[PDB]
């Protein structure tokens, strides 16, 4: 007799990446950079209407 | 998944991406485990 | 891991069956009911 145990495939997820620009809502964001953020310490607006 | 170098080939669709272990836990072996954990090597 | 060579060789041989399929709503869904088919007239109950 023979007598062997069975390691019989196994399966992973292949999880998915969103870039947030390849998703509907970024028409209500405007995704702009600004690499120098943490010595800006306020900003501002004055809005003449 | 328990042999891991056999699930370096993962053969097959991870398809359902559901939360995993809050269902009935009917696994006979699952380890939820974070970014790293030394029995992995 | 990222073993994607689960099973993806050949693609084997297709044929054409009497197959009935429903459009609920998104889903193709395939729908058969059996029993003048398999669980005909023996003595075993149907599920």
């Amino acid at each position: 007799d023979v007598e062997f145990d069975a390691l019989l495939g196994s399966y992973c997820n292949t999880l998915s990446l969103v870039r947030f620009l390849e998703l509907g809502l970024s028409v209500a964001c405007v995704c702009t950079k600004f690499p120098e953020l943490a010595y800006m310490n306020e900003g501002r607006v004055q809005f003449e209407v | 998944g328990y042999r891991y170098a056999a699930a370096i080939l993962p053969t097959g669709s991870i398809l359902s991406t559901i939360e995993v272990a809050s269902h009935r836990r009917l696994f006979d072996f699952f380890a939820a485990v974070r970014s790293d954990e030394n029995s992995l090597y | 891991n990222r073993e994607t060579l689960d099973e993806l060789e050949s693609a084997p041989q297709t044929t054409r069956v009497r197959a009935d399929l429903v459009a609920i709503g998104d889903r193709l869904v395939f729908l058969e009911a059996l029993e003048r088919r398999i669980y005909a007239a023996t003595n075993v109950p149907y599920p």
